[PDB]
């Protein structure tokens, strides 16, 4: 067995140079001397950037290097350009059978300042309720970089069940967007006293609260 | 009269006891002077307490074929496979080097492993002789309407006996009971040999061919997936130290029949057998009782529901019913010449009576050679019909 | 070049089956070693399977208990997958995949060493699969009263894609964003459109959401107010 | 360089023509004093002219299972099923009467028919000697960085010999062409022998007792036809009592075959190509091969160890080192000598090193002597010396 | 007495397979031919297919071609019907039949003489075979539009039953008939609810239908004017 | 082979007595002497009423009774009752293995006055035409005896592709009312100069007609 996990946003300024680790679970030297590194820009199809632990193939800019430890594999991008904003996946064995892929990071080349996420939260509408339905509505906009995490809470308790959340989305102005909705019976909607939205950007968290009654 | 239309068919008469032979397929008609005739028919044997000795599988499938290799020098290959019991497995080498993926050049470990898959299998079951069942069926000659050869035998009194439990009485509603003294007479006796099972037939063979046969089996306390032996229908093939193959050495259905041909066939349906064996028994019908003899002689006139028939064994069946007033009551039958000077045929359905006027009454009779009168009933109205 | 085709993608009812087929073109097909990854919407990559040359070596990831069967034809350049009991968890697209490196090793593609040298080098485009249970419904529309202010409406529960908003007949752009929809575990869609106005004119001005669902030829008109 | 990795190898010296033998898994290395040496292979057998004699059935299986009874005295029972080809039927005599649906009683005429369907086959089939098809690869050693063992063969002319077509001019890119003058020496003669092709395995059986098998056959005429002949060989009827007749399969004959067969000559199969035991007696004349390069200089600058040297199973072994000197298009400078540099003594098998390409690794190989050796890559300075050991 | 109790009907996707199972108890069973008949919604009977005491003899419509495998298990009393490739065709409830009058001429009923007298005295009450392509799915309303007068709502595309439509909330009920549904070729249900009013009131009183589909959590509330 | 086909419906009135007929297609003398009669009142299952052409079962009513001719089998009910408002199926051999049944005969036992049926076409509405799809709907109501018969024309052409008619059912005052659809698309049902429902009720017709324009 083995899991990679990976850093979920990485931001980096133009000319800067900026390293994604891959740090594996039951793994061992071996998992990171044979740990691949993967490209993929937003509607593309993956490409591969690095193969065992720290050899580039050919075609790959020179820009891209990449080290590897008995405990973690780094990719480094040496003079960040614009081009290079994408999700960064790596790779390696699972077993001696299988891969397993980490679960992705997003590179973020920085041309705009960093700004932190509005959060709006929207109550089940009485038109929904009346048809016996209850979705719980969190927007979040305005952030940059294009990464945040959500939590949902009923009362005091995280809640998982029914969540369902967008991918960040470029809104007009070049600054993210993303949804989140929770969805509920009235009477779970109705059972508890409070539900809450947290919303985590660059390492703060915005929590936004709304009642039943 | 469930024995009337099956062409094996025997008519044992037994002075004022008789010693009587079933087997499947044959009945037994039974008279005797003021008597009820009696049909016995053996309609099933089983053996019920047979230990499972052994089955094997003769044909077999390989699944999930997995491989893994190992470069020379790197050790022994291992696979989780190897330790599922139903999985079968095995270590080889092969030529390695750098135009095969490995930086030396050496003999690296392969192992193959296969999970086997039985797709037909044989059992081989241990009887006892005690625990053969047989189940025969005693119907007397009622004359019911439908009675005639009813195989339901809801009619007749089902009685299974045993080896052991040879004596049974058997009480037959209306005439009493009846002692059967019963004994097996098989063709080969059950101690050493095997019953060996397979699809729809079965056969007897000696046991220590049976343990001798060379393929996959599992024990009777396994009855499971880990079967033993699994060599004796898998091969593997390494010729030229490339690459291992698992192979299955085919279905050994034909190869097992063949085998089995210088042995006691036995016919099968589902664990019930149709032995070849006779049972020799013995029939007292000293508590047998004609079923109203002090009845009279019916008045009225009988009509023919259903044309006469002919059995094959020259014995003629009459379906009349009764029209007159009187019932339950005693149909007159008599057989005599063109001249009625001498009554001539014998009556196989003895005391033929009625019991509802709706309800008519099926009379078997044997007819003499030639020209013959069936006269039923008394006149007036008396039914006189010629028979040839 | 060197490229890779998949085909066999689309809608599939849970429990259903289906088998993606893979075209390998401007490389020796028979001597590599082949993969199927996945990707659901908007998430990560996923390992799905590989197959060697032979054929004699099939490994799945453990999500695959056994439902999928990966298969190869070398002389018609074809990669298959068959699947079996399909849930929502495997909706995702396909993408067919070659081990280029491995070639570089082990010129022959059969040997299965553990934990040997590899590299996903060629991709194809993919395939979508979406395991699912609608077809046609036109939208149900609820407001987002305001609480600048931001208000919008939810547009719940339709199939398939797209949806458009529009707000007071196009008359209403700035500050409006219509989101990606989102696939429920029903097996439809929901997507939201807000527009961020002054929040001293929600007494005054009137708000109004125009969704048009064409593949269920549905517009609903749904006025927004505090 | 293809034969390199592989343990049945062998090293045929001419002492201009050369008489070789190719089998399959067996590989040959060829040197001749100014020849390139050149590695052949057998990769594949195939039979292109196979005349099915007979197709048997080993499986089958019984379906559409109709009966039909008539009451006695009403005559014979008919089916249409008896007119089908694919249909095995019979008539037998129950025992009939009002206890069993017919007025009287007697013996009443049955007829069962069933369709017999073939699951599991075995084919024979006539080969003649002159069409069996040999595709040989031939491989120079031409030191390319990746030709050390290269399956692909994208580095081997690939060439197809028959008995009778016996010589062919095979061009080699670079070194010219050789004669090739090959001869079948199977293990049996294909003249009364049947290649019985079952699944994945095959044979070679007498024609008389391939035809004497007590099976269901299809001729060679009807191939993907359906009126097996002899049907009755797996197919029984019983009706023992007279109550009723039952229609019984004979069951898979497969093993039963394999047994039979294991005194005959067993021929391994892969979907009408054959991995086949004999072997391939092929004369080989050299005088148009010439060695590439036989004009060139030698290298001037140093030469790096790009790969730690390995041994083969039959003791030689390979070197890959690359060039970082100039001048390439160059011949490699190579020597094996003692501990004091006295006398060449190992044998070089890769004859003729060059380098094409600075970048370009070349592979060499050769046979060490016994013992303690010295193996000399370069001139003077930074000429690489590396000492070897052979038990 | 005597009853006979089918089992396995449902829902089956179109190339599908299913097994009918049905139980005998209370007669002797083991000598009695058996049959299994059909009847499409709303239409009538159609013989498929019948089997004799040993099974040696099963006979089927031509509508099967081979897709269904009629068998018994005597000692457990059972009838089995087993189907593959099945389309919309067959759709339909599903009988199991006994011949109670050939057991009086032929008490073994295993003997197939030709044109022998039958008849299936003795039925079960039938298991439903549906054979549809949707999983859930609520329905599209319609007006009709009165043109005495009749106007009314049709009910569109829905699956499964049951619809429930009221008229004005529940306050319309004289001249309101809600007919039963149609299973169509797609596989959804439709129909209509209709009400007859007064001409002269079809200028002032509104008429509203009110539709429910439990299955799918839908209502909707459709005006119907000329 | 063989094709048993009956009247679609018989109209009886109570203490009358009435003969449903079974005729055959490929059928011979034996056909007949075959014959059984099954009796299926709306929602059961069928009952065996006749067997062997004419014998009657135990429990059977004797005001039921049958015939049998070389060329067609009859059933003949005597007295009838309000109670006997069932749908009759004659069965047969098809072929020496095989059995049929006939199409079905709907006898109505006339309880209340016959009424003819109202008749009602509407074509699709506008909303219907703008989701690309076209229904035209015929409304039959308030007709006994329950038996009709629908046929759809595109202008004078017969058409029965995409006809789905459900069954005459009970209204809430005791006559019965049915319901024929006509599934078209959009160019369908504007290709064509008009459509008409056509209803049989009793050996009259009555066609209603509606048109695009
Ligand atoms: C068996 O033989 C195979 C082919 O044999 C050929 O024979 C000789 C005579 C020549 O014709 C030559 O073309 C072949 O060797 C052989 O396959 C070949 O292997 C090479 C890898 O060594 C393939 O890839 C090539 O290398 C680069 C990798 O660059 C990295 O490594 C090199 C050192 O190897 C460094 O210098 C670099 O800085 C990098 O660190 C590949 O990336 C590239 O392939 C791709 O290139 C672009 C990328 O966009 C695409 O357009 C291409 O289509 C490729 O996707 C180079 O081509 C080489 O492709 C491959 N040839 C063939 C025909 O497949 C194999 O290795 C041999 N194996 C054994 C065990 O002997
Ligand atoms: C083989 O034996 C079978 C059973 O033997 C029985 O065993 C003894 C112990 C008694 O139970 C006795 O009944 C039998 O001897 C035998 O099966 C039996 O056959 C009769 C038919 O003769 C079955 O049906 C019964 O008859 C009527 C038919 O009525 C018409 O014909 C009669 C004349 O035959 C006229 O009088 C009438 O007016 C009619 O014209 C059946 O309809 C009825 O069965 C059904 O009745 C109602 C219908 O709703 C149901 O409640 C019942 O459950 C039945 O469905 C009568 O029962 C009789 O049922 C049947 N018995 C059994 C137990 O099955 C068979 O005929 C013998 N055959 C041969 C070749 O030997
Ligand atoms: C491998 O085993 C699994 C688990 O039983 C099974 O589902 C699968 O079908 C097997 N593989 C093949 C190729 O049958």
């Amino acid at each position: 067995q083995s899991v990679l996990t990976q850093p979920v946003s990485v931001s980096g300024s133009p000319g800067q140079s900026i390293t994604i680790s891959c740090t594996g679970t039951s793994s061992n030297a071996d998992t990171y001397n044979l740990v691949s590194w993967y490209q993929q820009r937003p509607g593309k199809a993956p490409k591969l950037m690095i193969y065992e632990g720290t050899k580039r193939p050919s075609g790959v800019s020179n820009r891209f290097s990449a080290s590897k430890s008995a405990t973690a594999a780094s990719l480094t991008i040496s003079g960040l350009q614009p081009e290079d904003e994408a999700d960064y996946y790596c790779c390696s064995y699972a077993t001696s059978r299988t891969l397993v892929f980490g679960g992705g990071t997003k590179l973020t080349v920085v041309g705009q300042p960093k700004a932190a996420p509005s959060v709006t939260l929207f109550p089940p509408s009485s038109e929904e309720l009346q048809a016996n339905k209850a979705t719980l509505v969190c927007l979040i906009s305005d952030f940059y970089p294009g990464a945040v995490t959500v939590a949902w809470k009923a009362d005091s308790s995280p809640v998982k069940a029914g969540v369902e959340t967008t991918t960040p989305s470029k809104q007009s102005n070049n600054k993210y967007a993303a949804s989140s909705y929770l969805s509920l019976t009235p009477e779970q909607w109705k059972s508890h006293r409070s539900y809450s939205c947290q919303v985590t950007h660059e390492g703060s968290t915005v929590e936004k609260t709304v009642a039943p009654t | 009269m469930r024995c009337i239309g099956i062409s094996n068919r025997d008519f044992v008469e037994g002075v004022s006891w008789v010693d009587i032979v079933l087997e499947h397929g044959s009945c037994v008609t039974t008279m005797a002077k003021n008597k009820p005739t009696l049909d016995f028919e053996l309609i099933k044997t089983e053996a019920k307490q047979p230990a499972t000795l052994r089955k094997y599988c003769i044909e077999a499938k390989l699944t999930n074929t997995t491989t893994e290799s190992r470069c020379p020098t790197q050790g022994e290959p291992s696979l989780n496979e190897e330790q599922d019991k139903r999985f079968i497995c095995k270590h080889s080498m092969v030529d390695r080097g750098w135009g095969n993926g490995c930086g030396c050049f050496g003999k690296g470990g392969i192992v193959t492993c296969a999970k086997f898959t039985c797709k037909k299998n044989m059992e081989g079951k241990i009887v006892q002789p005690e625990n053969l069942e047989y189940t025969i069926v005693i119907t007397p000659h009622s004359g019911e309407e439908h009675a005639v050869g009813n195989d339901t035998g809801k009619h007749g009194k089902e009685i299974k006996i045993t080896p052991q439990s040879s004596t049974t009485e058997a009480e037959l509603t209306g005439y009493g009971t009846v002692t059967m003294e019963c004994s097996p007479r098989t063709g080969l006796d059950f101690n050493e040999m095997v019953l060996l099972q397979m699809e729809d037939k079965a056969w007897l063979v000696h046991r220590q061919w049976f343990l001798d046969l060379p393929l996959p089996w599992l024990p009777g306390a396994d009855t499971g997936s880990n079967w033993i032996q699994k060599e004796t229908l898998v091969t593997f093939k390494n010729p030229h130290a490339k690459k291992q193959d698992v192979v299955v050495l085919g279905s050994q259905e034909g190869a097992m029949h063949t085998a089995l041909t210088g042995a006691t066939e036995i016919q099968m349906s589902s664990g019930n057998l149709l032995f070849t064996g006779h049972l020799k028994c013995r029939l007292r019908m000293d508590k047998l009782q004609l079923k109203g003899m002090s009845y009279s002689m019916c008045t009225g006139k009988f009509k023919i529901v259903k044309e006469i028939c002919e059995t094959q064994h020259g014995t003629i069946v009459i379906r009349v019913q009764y029209e007159g007033d009187g019932s339950p009551c005693k149909i007159p039958f008599e057989i005599t010449d063109l001249e009625k000077r001498h009554v001539l045929g014998r009556l196989i359905t003895v005391n033929p009576i009625v019991t509802e006027k709706d309800s008519p009454v099926n009379i078997e009779a044997e007819p003499p050679f030639g020209d013959s009168y069936i006269i039923v009933g008394v006149e007036p109205g008396q039914l006189k019909l010629n028979w040839f | 070049e060197v490229q890779l085709v998949e085909s066999g993608g689309g809608l599939v009812r849970p429990g259903g089956s289906l088998r993606l087929s893979c075209a390998a073109s401007g490389f020796s097909y028979s001597n590599h070693w082949m993969h199927w990854v996945r990707q659901a919407p908007g998430k990560g990559l996923v390992w799905v399977s590989r197959i060697n040359s032979d054929g004699s070596t099939r490994n799945y990831a453990d999500f695959v208990k056994g439902r999928f069967t990966i298969s190869r034809d070398n002389a018609e350049n074809t990669l298959y997958l068959e699947m079996n009991s399909l849930t929502a968890d495997d909706t995702a697209v396909y993408y067919c995949v070659r081990d280029g490196v491995r070639f570089y090793y082990d010129s022959t593609g059969y040997y299965p060493d553990s934990f040997f040298k590899y590299g996903m080098d060629v991709w194809g485009q993919g395939t979508t699969v979406t395991v699912s249970s609608a077809s046609t419904k036109g939208p149900s529309v609820f407001p987002l009263a305001p609480s600048t202010a931001a208000l919008g409406c939810l547009v719940k529960d339709y199939f398939p894609e797209p949806v458009t908003v529009s707000w007071n007949s196009g008359a209403l752009t700035s500050g409006v964003h219509t989101f990606p929809a989102v696939l429920q575990s029903s097996g439809l869609y929901s997507l939201s459109s807000v527009v961020t106005v002054p929040s001293s004119s929600l007494g005054t001005q009137t708000y109004i959401c125009n969704v048009n669902h064409k593949p269920s030829n549905t517009k609903v008109d749904k006025r927004v107010e505090p």
